[PDB]
């Protein structure tokens, strides 16, 4: 119900890499920062902080695995305001048409550093596709969230 | 996968 399995934490685990850039372990506020850059964010050194925190269990200034796993984990579970949802949409429905297409999520991607084949688009499309026109549009993508 | 979902989440931390 309420628990992630074996192959959810590994496929978190890779999430992760994405924003460790140099795979120390620790995500730090700028390798947040170019994160949220290459996702047409703009943070201030203070928001990156503030972000960090709401995550940093531990309060050594940086987010390990098992504190972005926590957050993950919890996010799973609860609901946004319509709003955040909707500049996360954004950020992959680049034409703003309102379907998410495979060559959308493939430019999010390499833009985040990330080597993807088009049978691993299609294959991360296929799962948050509820209706099977083989898009993501935004009650696909809420629901997914 | 789960880029797009913590992608998101990274998002909401904002
Ligand atoms: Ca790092
Ligand atoms: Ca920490
Ligand atoms: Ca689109
Ligand atoms: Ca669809």
């Amino acid at each position: 119900a309420d628990q992630l399995t074996e192959e959810q934490i590994a496929e978190f685990k890779e999430a992760f890499s994405l924003f460790d850039k140099d795979g120390d372990g620790t995500i730090t506020t700028k390798e947040l920062g170019t994160v949220m850059r290459s996702l047409g964010q703009n943070p201030t050194e203070a928001e990156l902080q503030d972000m960090i925190n709401e995550v940093d269990a531990d309060g050594n200034g940086t987010i390990d695995f098992p504190e972005f796993l926590t957050m993950m984990a919890r996010k799973m579970k609860d609901t946004d305001s319509e709003e955040e949802i909707r500049e996360a949409f954004r950020v992959f429905d680049k034409d703003g048409n309102g379907y998410i297409s495979a060559a959308e999520l493939r430019h999010v991607m390499t833009n985040l550093g990330e080597k993807l084949t088009d049978e691993e688009v299609d294959e991360m499309i296929r799962e948050a596709d509820i209706d099977g026109d083989g898009q993501v549009n935004y009650e696909e993508f809420v629901q997914m969230m | 996968s789960k880029y797009i979902t913590t992608i998101a989440g990274v998002m909401t931390l904002s």
